[PDB]
């Protein structure tokens, strides 16, 4: 990285981090180059680096934002502002709520400046369409314009799908996909790309566990499929691994286990929406390989 | 006690209690809190602006005594029905977004409308907007809407967003004389036409359709954006349809056939030396 490159970065970070403690409300008005750039230097970084990242312990791994940007923050005073602490996300940074556009710049800003401590995953909200999520698409135009949203989107399509920690450590935003054998078949999938509505991308992040399903059954979502506690257990077994670590759904106290605990669903926004009241969590790995989970509330 | 703007964004409030307090409020912010109902707001008589973004709302009701109010934001509720807004005449903007609205009605009183969202709802249909002349901004992508039809009236709109429906046929545009944006990517678009009066666009976007050539845009001299990615393009010579756009900047053709020429940029920059940016990337030089 550049010295030019750092003082911009910092005066970025710097605008997004004033509002911290702040009413909530506060927005930051970036300019439109300042975004734009995020998008284009990212993207660049997320091509350098393997579509199923091979990260080692420790860092800390977090469930969805949801663009709840002010609870990003609080994210980042129990973990510590990086480079204080590595982390991971498994993705949906972005959702309804006027202030997305200060959480995606805010990651995308950290990657830039720590991209082998910062890593960031594909979540179904970072999608390249409005088939399914409009929140996003709608913040952009309404504080700058549609190609905001379009460049956005550039830089989505090439975010990795997945990530082994330490070789045991099998983390995505969704879940498993009855199409997957191989970890190859992820590093075979190639960027840029869109969310597909079918196949190994696209259950990746869309697939959910169910208590009832003994196999493969169908998503009340419309889309991809529920695993059961019997996929879960033969899937670890088959690549020598010990707990799936995933994000996609709200879990009452943020963190919720599954499988006798061979998988894990990690949730990192507050109350989401509003008629729940759910709390976030975030999963921390140390150098042994132990995981350990704080809470946040509202 | 004395402000002309008052924000509650985030105050977990389950109920409009109490408000008379405010004098001469002009601007209320009550986002993503958690009212069910629409209520005691009647006195409340210098307000231009209401956002009730992401909250419970099922119906729209107990607004008709604010008529200076200009902007109205009831996006991310649970409205099934539009009503309610007869009389807010002086209306600029008005976010209806992710509701589960199945219709446009209701609307006809609000002549300077300028800008009607009603994107992420269940609308199959566009209706009864002959009556809103000064519209420059319509939103309807993610909706189920099968035909563009009913926008003859609109010769003021400059904007015109229809992504994600079940379009089928470019058609009904010919009265959108100053039409400058056109976003139509992810239907079901076969051919490009329709086109021959919005000689003034710069912007269109019909990505993600089935649409196998480029023609019937060599008029639009004023293009600075062909967003043409996920489509059955296979001829280079389709590009010759671009040349007499001079500002062309922007053009995306990914993941059509055309990319599998091993020269595709080379090619693209060879037809189109004006352009800039292809797809994600700037041209290097
Ligand atoms: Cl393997
Ligand atoms: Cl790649
Ligand atoms: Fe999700």
């Amino acid at each position: 990285m550049s010295d030019s490159e750092k003082l911009n970065l910092d005066s970025i970070i710097g605008r997004l981090l004033e509002v911290q403690g702040s009413r909530p409300g506060k927005n930051v008005q970036l300019t439109e180059n300042e975004i734009r750039g995020l998008c284009l230097k990212s993207r660049e970084i997320f091509l350098s680096q393997p579509i199923l990242l091979e990260l080692e312990a420790p860092l800390k791994i977090c469930g969805d934002i949801h663009g709840q940007y002010y609870d990003l923050l609080r994210l980042f005073e129990y973990g510590g502002f990086p480079p204080e602490s590595n982390y991971l996300f498994l993705g949906d940074y972005v959702d309804r709520g006027k202030q997305s556009l200060e959480t995606i710049c805010l990651l995308l800003a950290y990657k830039i400046k720590y991209p082998e401590n910062f890593f960031l995953l594909r979540g179904n909200h970072e999608c390249a369409s409005i088939n399914r999520i409009y929140g996003f698409y709608d913040e952009c135009k309404r504080r700058y314009n549609i190609k905001l949203w379009k460049t956005f989107t550039d830089c989505f399509n090439c975010l990795p799908i997945a990530a082994i920690v330490d070789e045991k450590i099998f983390c995505c935003h969704g879940g498993l996909s009855p199409d997957l054998q191989s970890m190859e078949q992820i590093r075979r999938i190639m960027r840029p790309t869109d969310v597909p509505d079918q196949g190994l991308l696209c259950d990746l992040l869309w697939s959910d566990p169910d208590k009832d399903v003994q196999g493969w059954g169908e998503n009340d979502r419309g889309v991809s499929f529920t695993f059961g506690a019997e996929v879960v257990a033969k899937f670890l077994h088959k690549h020598d691994l010990d707990l799936i670590c995933r994000a996609h759904q709200v879990v009452e106290d943020g963190y919720e286990f599954f499988a006798k605990r061979q998988l894990v669903t990690l949730f990192s926004a507050p109350n989401y929406c509003g008629e729940f009241d759910n709390a976030g969590a975030m999963m921390s790995v140390d150098e042994t390989l132990m995981c350990s989970f704080q809470i946040l509330k509202p | 006690r004395d402000a002309e703007d008052v924000d509650l964004n985030h105050y977990r409030i389950g109920k409009i209690e109490g408000f008379e307090v405010l004098k001469k409020v002009k601007t209320l912010c009550l986002r993503q809190n958690l009212i069910k109902c629409i209520e005691n707001l009647e006195e409340l008589q210098s307000l231009r602006e209401l956002d009730l973004y992401d909250n419970q709302i099922k119906k729209i009701e107990n607004l008709e005594a604010l008529t200076e109010l200009e902007i109205l934001d009831i996006s991310f509720n649970l409205l099934r029905n539009i009503e309610g807004v007869d009389k807010l005449t002086r209306l600029k903007k008005l976010f209806l977004v992710n509701n589960k609205i199945s219709k446009i009605e209701n609307l006809s009183n609000l002549h300077q409308l300028q800008m009607l969202e009603l994107g992420s709802n269940r609308i199959r249909a566009i209706e009864n907007i002959d009556t809103l002349t000064n519209l420059e901004s319509l939103f309807l992508g993610k909706n189920k809407i099968t035909k563009l039809q009913n926008l003859d009236a609109l010769t003021n709109l400059t904007v015109l967003s229809m992504q994600s429906n079940r379009l089928t046929k470019i058609e009904g545009l010919q009265n959108l004389v100053n039409l400058r944006e056109l976003y139509l990517s992810h239907n079901g678009i076969e051919v490009i036409e329709g086109l021959e009066n919005n000689n003034k666009l710069t912007m269109l976007d019909i990505a993600s359709n089935r649409i196998k050539k480029i023609e019937n845009i060599s008029h639009l001299t004023e293009l600075q954006e062909f967003w043409m990615n996920d489509n059955l393009l296979e001829s280079w010579s389709d590009l010759d349809e671009l040349k007499g756009a001079r500002s062309l900047e922007t053009v995306y053709l990914e993941r059509n056939p055309l990319q599998k020429d091993p020269q595709y940029r080379r090619k693209v920059m060879l037809a189109l030396p004006s352009v800039r940016q292809i797809d994600a990337t700037f041209v290097r030089f």
